[PDB]
Order: C-alpha cells, then structure tokens, then sequence
RNA sequence: GCGGAUUUAGCUCAGUUGGGAGAGCGCCAGACUGAAGAUCUGGAGGUCCUGUGUUCGAUCCACAGAAUUCGCACCA
RNA sequence: CGAAUGCCGGCAUGAGUAACGAUAAAGAGGGUGAGAAUCCCUCUCGCCGUAAGCCCAAGGGUUCCUACGCAAUGGUCGUCAGCGUAGGGUUAGGCGGGACCUAAGGUGAAGCCGAAAGGCGUAGCCGAAGGGCAGCCGGUUAAUAUUCCGGCCCUUCCCGCAGGUGCGAUGGGGGGACGCUCUAGGCUAGGGGGACCGGAGCCAUGGACGAGCCCGGCCAGAAGCGCAGGGUGGGAGGUAGGCAAAUCCGCCUCCCAACAAGCUCUGCGUGGUGGGGAAGCCCGUACGGGUGACAACCCCCCGAAGCCAGGGAGCCAAGAAAAGCCUCUAAGCACAACCUGCGGGAACCCGUACCGCAAACCGACACAGGUGGGCGGGUGCAAGAGCACUCAGGCGCGCGGGAGAACCCUCGCCAAGGAACUCUGCAAGUUGGCCCCGUAACUUCGGGAGAAGGGGUGCUCCCUGGGGUGAUGAGCCCCGGGGAGCCGCAGUGAACAGGCUCUGGCGACUGUUUACCAAAAACACAGCUCUCUGCGAACUCGUAAGAGGAGGUAUAGGGAGCGACGCUUGCCCGGUGCCGGAAGGUCAAGGGGAGGGGUGCAAGCCCCGAACCGAAGCCCCGGUGAACGGCGGCCGUAACUAUAACGGUCCUAAGGUAGCGAAAUUCCUUGUCGGGUAAGUUCCGACCUGCACGAAAAGCGUAACGACCGGAGCGCUGUCUCGGCGAGGGACCCGGUGAAAUUGAACUGGCCGUGAAGAUGCGGCCUACCCGUGGCAGGACGAAAAGACCCCGUGGAGCUUUACUGCAGC
RNA sequence: CGAGCUAGCCCUGGCCAGGGUGAAGCUGGGGUGAGACCCAGUGGAGGCCCGAACCGGUGGGGGAUGCAAACCCCUCGGAUG
RNA sequence: GUGGUUCGUGGAGCCAUGGGGGAAUCUGGGCGGACCACCGCCUAAGGCUAAGUACUCCGGGUGACCGAUAGCGCACCAGU
RNA sequence: GAGCCGGUAGCGGGCGUGGAUCCCUGGAUGUCCGAAUGGGGGAACCCGGCCGGCGGGAACGCCGGUCACCGCGCUUUUGCGCGGGGGGAACCUGGGGAACUGAAACAUCUCAGUACCCAGAGGAGAGGAAAGAGAAAUCGACUCCCUGAGUAGCGGCGAGCG
C-alpha cells in the first residue's frame, strides 16, 4: 500500500532476525519485516533466502552469514553484496529488485572494488557498507499483459508515447 | 436558406392592389322573428327564444 | 447540454473575491484601477 | 513539346593544345596438345552520328537535324 | 453633402403569407365575470407510471399563502399567473455548517534563492454530504416544521454533596482505517395470499347473495429481556531498552491461553401513545371534510443489489492524515485531582418558505439540450428499473373551429416478378424470446457457434418425481414426467426481441481520438530493438534557490523506429550524425621576447607587437545501420522463338539478397491466362517485361477480433418493373397573434437582333384587357457572403534543411 | 484576465437492474514409484459473452429565419474497466 | 566587457561601472577629448540646501467654446 | 435674521425673535469590511485572553468596555518608548524596460530611454558651490525660457538623429 519503509541499519549488535515474507509492492522488492532485539523492527531489504525463520544481523564485527552487512571494509573479497553503499552511509547505493548484485572483486586501500551490477567496475571508500547476498526478485521480469495493458494497470503511467505525432510538438521530437 | 426573398421594394401602389381584391362583407342578418329586433338570419337571440319554439333565456 | 455558466457557489465565490483579488498584484491593481477608473462595485460583492 | 548528357574499329569504355588516337573484350596465322579449352606468339580494325560551319587544320571547337537514355509535367 | 455593404434613429417591405416551441387528445354540465375554447366545481375520456414519481442536494433566491387588480410579460384569450399592489408566512442542546481532525491543496514567524514586483516553504492555520458527533413519531395554520404541541429517549457543561480511585499531558503506545471480485449466518424495508377479524354498501342486468364484490387489519418505545453476530485473548518476570525521559506498548520465557467470560446493532417487547379509515349529531352534507363510532389491528408467504459487521474467502495491479482509550512528565491533586451517583442549574453563531430528471437550475425566451444520490406499486414476461396496462401521485404539452385537394412530413398495404434501382440491396423489410435436436472448413484448441440445419411452445383432464415448507398436515416453489385431448391462419398469440452465408484487404485484438461534418488501414498499444544514466544520476520547467525525477537506485529511470504471435530479417560506413583516437596541421583569448614609433634635452612615457608555448574544435586514422541513408548500366549465348546455364564490360560505396508482385507500391491497362456471370475495366486465383515492392517507417503469413473497406450466395422486401390505396401532420378556408434577409424604382411578354459581346426598359415585329389565391420551378446572371481556386501588394502568420543573422544550453 | 471551456494531472465519495459462459483452485475416482496427466464434482477469474440505467455519439431519416447555434427519429458500441 | 554623451566600435575622450590588477596625500592627483613636452583648470573617491521651470483631484475667472446625435460618453432616482 | 422638520409636493404632529432653518470653525459619537495587524476567512462574517458592570440573574447570572500582528530603534536589562506602512486623476526620479512603423525590403537603425510594469520621495520631486568651464590669462550653483544650431556632427555617412 502507497509506502515506503527501511534501507539503511546503523545500530549494530541488535540482533536482527528476518521476521517475515512481507513480499514488497513499492520498489520491486520482496521484504520481511525484521525483528529487531528491543521489538524495535523494520520492513527491510529484500536479500533473497534468509528464511522466515528469522535469523541474522550483521554489524561493527563480521558474520559473512549471507545477507547480513557491514562495513566493505568488514568484507570478503570474492562476496556478492546490495545495501550497495557508496559514500560513507548514504543508506543502501544501489541493487534495488536488481538481482546480481556488486562483486567485491577485488578491494584496495580505503577504497573497495565493485564490479557494479548495473554493468561495469570501479570503487568505493572505508569502513563504507553493503549487505550482501541476493536480492530477491523472483526474475521480476516477464508476466503476462495478454488481453490487456498490465501497465495502464500500472496505475504506473499510461504516460503513453507518441514521437511520431502530426506536430511540431515536445523535448527532442 | 432564403433562397427567394423578394427582389426589389413592392410598390406602395400594387402592394396595396394585391390587398385589394379583400373585400369586407356584413352579415346578411333578417328582422326577428317576433322579439323585434335585427338578427343574425335563421336564429334565436337575446331578444328572442322562439323559432316556434321557447328555446333560449335571458 | 453543459453550456459553461453553470455558477457554483463555493467555486465562484472561491476562485475570485475580494480577498482573492487583494491576493495578488495584478488583483489589487485592476481593482484600484476600477475603483477610481468608475466607481461601481465588485467581483464577489457580486 | 522542355532540360542534361550520348552516339568512335564487333562490345563496353578513354583524350581541354585539337595539332598527329587506344584501353580490355571479342576476330585470322604461330605455337603448346593426340585432341579443342584456359594459356604464351604475332597480327588485322575504325562517318570518332547526318549535314554544316569557325578553323592553317578540330570527331576532341560551334549550328541545325536524326536515334540514345534521363529528367518533366502541377493550378480546380 | 444620394452618396463611404456609413454611423444614429425613426419607417415601410415580403405580408396580414410564415410560425406557436414535441400528433400524451378531448367533450359535456353548472359557477363566477363587463367579456371567458383559454379561470372554478363537476361528470364522460386520453397520457405517464421507472416516469411526465415524491426526496437530498446544486443553483435561483421571495418566486409562497391571503385580499385585492390586469395596462405590459403570458408567442390568441384570459375575470387564470410562477403578472401587480399589500398584508402575512420559514423558531432546533440533540437536522446540518461552525464553536473539532487532517491529505490533496493554500496559507504559512522561522529558512531558502530574485533587478523590484517575486520564488519556494517548516511547523502551526485554512481547507469536505472523507473523520468525528447527544432522539423519534403522532399532532397542529394561508404558509413553516426531525425546530410549534404533545407523548416517549437522550447530550455536553456547571455548583453541590455522596461513593470512588496515583489522578495529572498529550508526548507514548495501541487507535480509530479502509482494494477489488466474490459468498455463509441472521434481521425490520418491502411485497403476497388469506375469506381470518373489523366496517360502509352492493347484487341489478341470463345467472351468483355465495370461501362474492370493496377497505384495512400497522407505525413509533426505557430497559428486562431468549432467536442474533458483531470487535479479544490472561498473569509473572526478564524489559543488554525502546518508541530521545521511568511504569506503557515492542521484544524472549513459564504457566490459564476453548464452542470460555468480555464489551458496541437487530426481535421481544413493551412501558405507555399515537395513528387508524368509512362514518361520523352541530356543520360547508361541500372549493367537504375539518373534525366526534369504531375501527379490525390475526396468519402462513416470499426476500435485499450494501442492515448487522471493523464478516468470511480468493485476488494482486497488494486498499489517506489528527477525537476516543490506556501509558505516563510538567505538574499539581494529592480531605479536594480523575471516575462514578443523584439533585439544582446552563445550552450559543448561520441556516428552512416553493421550485428544484426543473416554465422558478444552466441555454440570452414557459426554447422535445444537460444537470449528482434515494425503493423505485402491481399483473404478465425464464430473470430484470427492458417491455403493454395500470396503484399512489402526475399531466392534457397554452391558441381553438373547419374542410378534407397537391404536395412534405410520420405510418400501414399488395398481387405477379422479386435488385434488374443504384455507385452501393443506402433504406427497408427478412430475422428476431426461451428448450430440444443438430454444428462445417480452421485452431494460438480458448474458438470460431447464437454459427449452420430442425423441431418446440396455447389452454383441460389423468397418473408420477422434487428443491424452500419448524415435523410437515388449506399454506410456496424450480420441475419435469409421460398420457390423452380441446379449439383458431395462426397457441415467444400484442409489447419489449440476430438474416445468414462465402470470400479478400489492413490492423491484431477491448481501446482512444478530429467538441457542431470525417472513430479510419490514425495514436494506443501488450511485445521487440539500438540506448543515454551511477545517482547530489541522464532529460524538463527554473533568473540562481528547486522541484521534478526518486525516498527511484541499471530486471532501474529517461531517448526511441516497430507496435500479439509465427517465420525472418541480407548487401554497402566511400557522404552523414555519431563512438573513439588525439600523435601530426590548424586556430581565440592568453603568456611571451625581437622590433618598430611618437613625444622625450634625458630618465622616461604611451602603442603597434610578434618567434615560441596555448582550448574545444575541425582536418586525418578507425569503429559504427532495429542511426540518416544508398542496395547499376547495356553487348553476347543453349534457347528451331524469349531474359536465361555460362560470358563480354564501363562507373560506384557496395550496385536486392530470402518472402512477396499488376498490390491501394504496375499510368502502357478493361496487361494475359483461370473461375465466378447471359454478359464483369470491380473481385478471387495464377503469370510476373515489378512505369517506381524489400525487412524494421519492418517483409511474407497469421485464428480470433473490426459501426473499418472491398469482393460473392441463399433469405427478404414497393429499392426496382411507374405503382396504386390508406392513416395520422401542415399545407388550404375561419377567428385570435402577427417577424424576418434582399431590396435605386418600377405600371417588368415572346420573339429575331443588338450593346461590353447570354438583355423585361435599344430596333423591327407578334401576342397582350383590370385584380387576384392554390400551385410548378425557369429567368430576373435570384438571396447569403466586398472568392477561401486563382494572380497582384519589395501583405501576415505555422513548420521545415547545408537559407541570414542571433539568443538560449551545452 | 480565465480548468465552474476543456484536456489533463492530485484528493476524496458515489455507481454498473438482469443474464450467459464457464480457466487457476481444491474433493473425490483413474493403469505406474511417486508423479505426470485424465476424468468428474466443486469453482466462480475475464479490460469475456448477451442485454438497461450509464456512457456514445458511425449508418439512414428530419430539421436548415430549426425545440436547439447540434436537437429529434429510426439504427448503432461499451456495458467490473 | 557594456552605459550616458551628438560618437553607431570608430584617430575616439570625459563620467558611470562588470570582471583582474590594486597609486600617489600639496613639488599629491584628474582634468583641456590618442598619445608626448610646456601651459592653463580643478581640487574629487561623504552629506543638507527653500526660490527660478512641470502638474492637475480640487476653488475662481474667462472664452470670435458647445447647445443636447455638439460638449466629459454621463446637465441630474448613469460609468448605472 | 426671523422661519423651519432635507430632493416629495402629502398626511399625522411639532420648533423658534427668553438671536429657530441654515452659513463657519472647533467638538463627542463615530456599527462592519478595506493596509486590517488579536486569530480565521469565500471582505463587509465567524473564532480567543483581563477589566468591566455585576448584570434577569422576580426563589436566578451579561454585554460593554477592552485588549495583544509585523516589520523599525534602542536604556541593552525582562527590552520599555519611538517611525513605518495603505492610498491617490496627472506631475518627479530611479529599477526594469518592447514590436509594429519609417530605411518604400530588411538584419545596422528609427520609432525611445517612447508605451508599460516596478520601488519610491514629494507637493513637487530633479538636481544643486566644481577632480567645472573655456581659453579673450575669462568665467564661476543647481533649474528653467529664448538663443546658440537644426549649426559644430553622429551615421548600411543611407532614414534620420542632432
């Protein structure tokens, strides 16, 4: 329903377990509403498998325990992560739905390697963050919109094209 | 869509000719019955109520 | 036939008005501008 | 009917002192083969469209006139 | 001042011809009046009735009643009015707005950016028939009413005392809160039959006095209360402590964790009232009833599309912000704080009248336009606000008589033929309901099917089955069932209700869109392709600020040609945009020195200043097409006859590939063969010398689908062989009413000729009396509009590229 | 100077009489390991079908100093998106 | 790199500034239109300053100005 | 100086030479909106604290008064006590600041620093004692008239501007 939620812990040792399957129509993202130690929660960030049976955290230490985060400083070379947090804590930078996700493949001085998901390479700085594991959108993709236009579904713009109008017209066209 | 509307003014003289031909024409009316009075020929009247017959009022 | 004088009150009285016309400059100015320019009246006094 | 360009040895093509002309393909003789073909040997061949004209002389320069192919062509 | 299609204003024209604003009709009797088709009562009758209903509101706003009265408004009248004058008429602690709550959105001290006016904008405010919230039914005037009367049920706030208890913020918590589609349980509306109770009267007529006609037999209520669900769970502790502060609630654990108890709507009820129609003696017995019997006040029926209820189920595209309730500071009660009782007291600001699917609302008019919600009475129909007739309540359209001609309108009829008319079966007929029997090529197997093709039905009697009916036993309902039979041309009797078929083109498809022409092969699209972007993104508005993007984060957002799916998308980057290169040339400002120069007595003091360095650019080297874009010519040969199997070439970037071809891209053309037909320049099938198809602005095909467009056949019928006849509407005559453009003016013939060259009025001649109405169109180059097709003015405005010049932004 | 034109976008309510069809689902029955998967029953999705309020405005017909500056008539599409 | 000025980029100055450099306080410093020498002129880079010209809502006068279609459009329950 | 309850003439009733109606000036009231300012707001209407009388509160309780926006200094203190603004027909100055049209086109240009919009001061603002003028070793505020000049001159040296 119309609203957003979390994307960002910063509050560590709050043992975080993954609550549930509160699969997520805001951001193509399947969340769970993560139990925090005080009762304290928050609908979080999809990162595929951690079952219901809630379960994990990360923070100020380590704990590789797929999903989970920490600093990329914190990080092992070789980890695919989202929570995609570029500078210093900006809440996550990045993989949102986007499956793949960043690679640590390869990380030097305060700075870390990302093989960026969206397709290309380059870093980020220090004790920086990221969470990592999968994502969770089920291929997301395809569905049918057979008989129908799923999209003026969409509720998401029937903002309909055009480009070829008899006009003079609009912005590049 | 007029397509004809006279074409010229109508001239005051024929125009009234044409009126012309109309001609008003009193009712030919006859003397009562016995109610003696004028009347419009062939019927009873606030004068009358006869014919032959008492029909009528006043 | 949905001509287009349809007059709603809320609206009318809304969309212009006094108020409304002091708002603004454009507003206040035309309205000075009658005011003296003919005397008369005004908008939502009408 | 208007325009642009073209008509050269059998065929497709080249030249702007114009000064006195081939390019490759076809064609006859010589080989190489038992043979023919592809292939080395030689060669033979042209109103440079019709007629004119300027010209010392110009098919390469001009003017008509044939066929070439191309463009063209609307308004109610 | 004729004289500027002149401005102003009178004033005549057609013309007493045209019109009366929906073919839902009228007629009679009496009453009142100066006078009434046009007002009042009254009796025949017609029209609604899903509305021509009553209601809520929107809008208008005294229009309403009552006594007067009619000059104009009222398209005739008019003693009638929603006309005029005057009087008078709308009261609420609990209806509704506020005196409360917030999203949008606006405001908005602070804060942010402008040349100034400004922008933007926190929180707080504004901002709703979205939230919230304490009563209803009878009565009662000319008028108002959930407000006046009365009966019955409450609300908040205040003083007091009584009983009571950590009361005491709003900060916290939970908390009020939600989609859509569907459907269990139960309950008033509402409707139905009762011959069951009450009453006022009938029968006339052939007949029946009898389960006969006819009117009704409820509506409202403290709580007590059993049908009935409706919303939760309980205690301890821990509370690495949060929800910035501590008991709350959140999170872990051990124990009661039920059909448990808890707390908010329906029946009963019933207190007890009201009403209650038919009365009804004074009394109008009549503009009838205002006002007294006395009502009967019972049963079974059927049952909601939203009543409980914030159900329950399933689903994706996955469903708003602040009262009340508990937790608590500050705090102050804490013998005086909150909760609770009873008694006394207190309770405001604006609102109503009538209209109000409308002469009182928008259309400039009493204009068959539109304009949001509430069941919408019954009978028949398979169901149903569809249909025909009606109930309650509404209306007779505001001009009426009168003939019945053409000719227009609307509408019914046909024999024989039965598209041939025509561009076109345009239209209009065929057909049209439910059940059975049956169902084709094709298929994305769902569907093309309602396909197509038949037969069905009407009421009677006879036996048989079943679902709601508290067992079930007047009582209802879906249903056969099969059998026998009856009568008419006819047995969905009338009313509402498909002609199909075959075939081709494009586009898939449901869509949307050109308001007053054009719903289309156009856009939209599900889908595919190159693609720009790393976020403070790329682009779009913005003067900065900023918002947008997106609280989005490359399965993401933005550019974009095609626009299911199926098959497949080929050859060329030499020009071009672009992607990249950046060594080399080049070149602005710049830096930087030789020099020259004026004046200088001289130091000095001012330019010019160039070798050399120096930016994007562009040149040049490459990549580059689901980027612009382009993808040859003629000579020869087997071809007894023709491109061609092969071959000669000349220029370019390579010089059409696969499907397809006279298509809607083929003018020569009705191209030639084929079929269809008595003939067909349209089709549809082949050929293919494709004037000038080609894969992506897709290409060949493609089931389904289309108010698309073309091409066939059976059905049907006045479309058509001409039709003819008829019915209701104007026209025509009557009386009332009584415009309009165009117009120099006019008592205006045919001729043959003529003139500027298509003449009523010039010439010669020939008919020719004076006036009119119902008509028929030919001329008066008729009207309407100072051509929109044209050309002209070194006229205007939109758009285009390697047009000029510039500005923006990069 | 104007979105009470109208097209749009935001917020927030109302609304679609009848009726047809009959997928995913699950229940049970079906030769094999289980299963595919069938069948039947239940089931009630679709910018789905038929049809009115509602919405629309091709196709013919009338009107053309009109009821009216777009209307009336026959007819026609959508009709839980 | 612009403005005013009569100066339209010009032989083209004075003042005013946008952006970078960033002086001298009386032998200081601009000035007399490129510039150079000498002369002549002024003393900036703060402020106030009635009166001499403009204007008409309003009051007065006066008009070879008007007469209701002319004057302001409005001479009187008119910017209605 | 002797009539008056206004334009309404009318009725019905009244005031004044113990200087009335009315002319003037200087008074109190001065409802509600409009800078509006206490708060809200579709103006002219609906909302809030203290004083206020004590008001009926017949054995029961009010309006009235009043009162507080914000930018402005600063006696700062806890800030008390000043000025502002909102007008205005046309006039002024400054902020900003245009096409037609002329050049018989039209890019320079002219229309103009014109129209307009703005902020603001006034009753008049403008400006206003010199880093001036000009050059006769001469002049001396600023402004406004005439004159200077349509000269000196600006310029697709073209219209014109001047």
């Amino acid at each position: 329903q119309y609203r957003i939620i979390d994307f960002k812990r910063d509050k560590d040792g709050i043992p975080g377990r993954v609550a549930t399957i509160e699969y997520d129509p805001n951001r193509s993202a399947n969340i769970a509403l993560i139990n925090y130690a005080d009762g304290e929660k928050r609908y979080i960030i999809a990162p595929k498998n951690l079952k219901v049976g809630m379960e994990i955290m990360s923070g100020p230490d380590a704990d590789i325990k797929i999903g989970n985060a920490l600093p990329l400083e914190n990080i092992p070379v070789g980890t695919l992560v989202h929570n995609i947090e570029l500078k210093p804590g900006r809440g996550g930078q990045l993989v949102r739905a986007a499956g793949t996700s960043a690679q640590v493949l390869g990380k030097e001085g305060k700075y870390v390697i990302v093989r960026l998901a969206s397709g290309e390479v380059r870093m980020i700085l220090g004790k920086c963050r990221a969470t990592v594991g999968e994502v969770g959108n089920g291929g997301r993709t395809d569905k049918p919109f057979v008989k129908a236009g799923n999209k003026h579904h969409k509720m998401k713009a029937p903002n309909v094209r055009g480009v070829a109008m008899n006009a003079v017209d609009h912005p590049f066209g | 869509a007029k397509h004809p509307v006279p074409k010229k003014k109508t001239s005051k003289s024929k125009r009234d000719m044409r009126r012309s031909h109309h001609a008003l024409t009193a009712p030919n009316l006859t003397e009562c019955p016995q109610c003696h009075g004028k009347k419009l020929s062939h019927h009873i009247c606030p004068n009358c109520g006869y014919y032959d017959g008492r029909q009528v009022l006043a | 036939m949905k001509r287009t004088y349809q007059p709603n009150n809320r609206k009318r009285a809304k969309t212009h008005g006094f108020r409304a016309r002091m708002k603004t400059k454009s507003g206040r100015n035309i309205l000075a501008r009658r005011r003296a320019k003919g005397r008369h009246q005004l908008t939502v006094s009408d």
